[PDB]
């Protein structure tokens, strides 16, 4: 299938409690593979998946150096953004940044991303053209003029079309036995009576990877979107994910309800009903 | 300034069977800002070695974390997750529901 | 691999 690499940066100030913390994590699809935390005793980019451990010291030293520089630049950036919003020195604030690339099954760049938020709201984002910006407000317009003057879009575009695509392809090959393996969900339907009039049908999906999945309930072949309760997909702890969908049905109408499961590990889509 | 309160799910890595080793999970998501306190409770008492995942965030910028520890369920024992965050007046406690 | 450290905001 198609694949993605993303780096997630969080920089968090904490006035009176030391300098702002900088954390970076790298993902391929739903697999984390590196982390950096400026609060660590020896801050370094560290492995978090086995297929990255083979990279050499030149790799780890470049990734560590860039992250230590990033620690300082994001500290400066939190001061700058506090000024841009006329904010007190006593408050805690957060810059977030996610960037990376999507490639198709042939490894060709589908698109690149670079987006930033401040205290949880969109701040500035590189446009899909990898050459223009979208500033959310007049404070972010300052960053944009700073970034146009430093031709930042060109440096990000070069990364997104170059290293990002190239290293993602390398990781996918080095970790092909996991990153390129889709595990289908294990499924089952449970029945839990609510009253004498109704019962809950819950359609379970367990042990699947990647996280992308479609679980839906149908009544007489019609989707029950507005009446279906879907939990947020959740991690099991072993790389796989879990999800369930629930629908409340009249007692005795259970057979009119079917659960439909779509996942890329599945040879064919699944249709499930309660087997009493 | 806008804050988001955490969502909480408590569940086992594998289907629970008494006397068999497993992992208890407390998944906290959808929250902002990122400071959160999460404890796993065995019959009300905090469990000691509880690891957690590296801080990351979803597409809407909200944070998520998985707190987890190895355990062996029994019919007697009761497990739960206790979460505090700036959006909550008091710690929220969510019990492990086994049939789920 | 990470992107080169960029310009402050
Ligand atoms: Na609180």
């Amino acid at each position: 299938g198609s694949h993605s690499m993303r780096y997630f940066y969080t920089a968090m100030s904490r006035p009176g409690r030391g300098e702002p913390r900088f954390i970076a994590v790298g993902y391929v699809d739903d697999t984390q593979f590196v982390r950096f935390d400026s609060d660590a005793a020896s801050p370094r980019m560290a492995p978090r998946a086995p297929w990255i451990e083979q990279e050499g010291p030149e790799y780890w030293d470049r990734n560590t150096q860039i992250s230590k520089t990033n620690t300082q630049t994001y500290r400066e950036s939190l001061r700058n953004l506090r000024g841009y919003y006329n904010q007190s020195e006593a408050g805690s604030h957060i810059i977030q940044r996610m960037y990376g690339c999507d490639v198709g099954p042939d490894g060709r760049l589908l698109r690149g991303y670079d987006q930033s938020a401040y205290d949880g709201k969109d701040y500035i984002a590189l446009n899909e053209d990898l050459s223009s910006w979208t500033a959310a407000d007049t404070a972010a317009q300052i960053t944009q003029r700073k970034w146009e003057a430093a031709r930042e879009a060109e440096q990000l575009r070069a990364y997104l079309e170059g290293l990002c695509v190239e290293w993602l392809r390398r990781y996918l090959e080095n970790g092909k036995e996991t990153l390129q393996r889709a595990d289908p969900p294990k499924t089952h339907v449970t029945h839990h009576p609510i009253s004498d009039h109704e019962a809950t049908l819950r359609c379970w999906a367990l042990g699947f990877y990647p996280a992308e999945i479609t679980l839906t309930w149908q009544r007489d072949g019609e989707d029950q979107t507005q009446d279906t309760e879907l939990v947020e997909t959740r991690p099991a702890g072993d790389r796989t994910f879990q999800k369930w969908a629930a629908v409340v049905v009249p007692s005795g109408e259970e057979q009119r309800y079917t659960c439909h499961v779509q996942h890329e590990g599945l040879p064919k889509p699944l249709t499930l009903r309660w087997e009493p | 300034m806008i804050q988001r309160t955490p969502k909480i799910q408590v569940y086992s890595r594998h289907p629970a069977e008494n006397g068999k080793s497993n992992f208890l999970n407390c998944y906290v998501s959808g929250f902002h800002p990122s400071d959160i306190e999460v404890d796993l409770l065995k019959n009300g008492e905090r469990i000691e070695k509880v690891e957690h995942s590296d801080l990351s965030f979803s597409k809407d910028w909200s944070f998520y974390l998985l707190y987890y520890t190895e355990f062996t369920p029994t019919e007697k024992d009761e497990y739960a997750c206790r979460v505090n965050h700036v959006t909550l007046s008091q710690p929220k406690i969510v019990k492990w529901d086994r049939d789920m | 691999t990470v992107r080169a450290s960029g310009h402050s905001y």
